[PDB]
DNA sequence: AAAACCGCGCGAAAA
DNA sequence: TTTTCGCGCGGTTTT
């Protein structure tokens, strides 16, 4: 639903995925499927947009010191999951 | 300095701290205090990440198993 | 009820 | 100035 938890595998799957990437595109793409949920309210986005953003920070830091993902200078790229 | 105050650094001390604790069971007491003793809060911040990607696990309160 | 968890988002340090 | 992101106050979930 929320939480750290469910956006680290949302981030995840995101990288991986696209290779090669960066951060305004996994958080602008994460903002958008939770917006688009068919449970959501439109009164809630720009609060959730703010939020999502900062929790992708957390997820990236982690997976980065796991040597799961690249991140460096503005440059994300995948690895591998041990 | 706000480096050395970094999750990504607490971060390779859980790890460390995980791997060298065989068994696979880690007491998230330990590391609390083995980590700085920063704040407990963050600890979650680790776990979450972890048990997300599947790497990790619940095995008992205060408590979580490698994979 | 107590102990564990962990949403959140402010505001200051690094780009 | 903008991008990152430490920090810790309460609210939730488990025990």
């Amino acid at each position: 639903g929320k939480g750290l938890r469910h956006f680290s595998m949302k981030v995840c799957e995101k990288v991986q995925r696209k290779g090669t990437t960066s951060y305004n595109e996994v958080a602008d793409e994460l903002v958008s499927e939770f917006t688009n949920s068919n449970n959501h309210l439109a009164a809630d986005s720009a609060y959730d947009q703010k939020n999502i953003r900062r929790r992708v920070y957390d997820a990236l830091n982690v997976l980065m010191a796991m040597n799961i993902i690249s991140k460096e200078k503005k440059e994300i790229k995948w690895i591998g999951l041990p | 300095s706000r480096h050395e105050k970094s999750l990504g650094l607490l971060t390779t001390k859980f790890v460390s701290l995980l791997q060298e604790a065989k068994d696979g069971v880690l007491d998230l007491k330990l590391a609390a205090d083995t980590l700085a003793v920063r704040q407990k809060r963050r600890i979650y911040d680790i776990t979450n990440v972890l048990e997300g990607i599947g790497l990790i696990e619940k095995k008992s309160k205060n408590s979580i198993q490698w994979k």
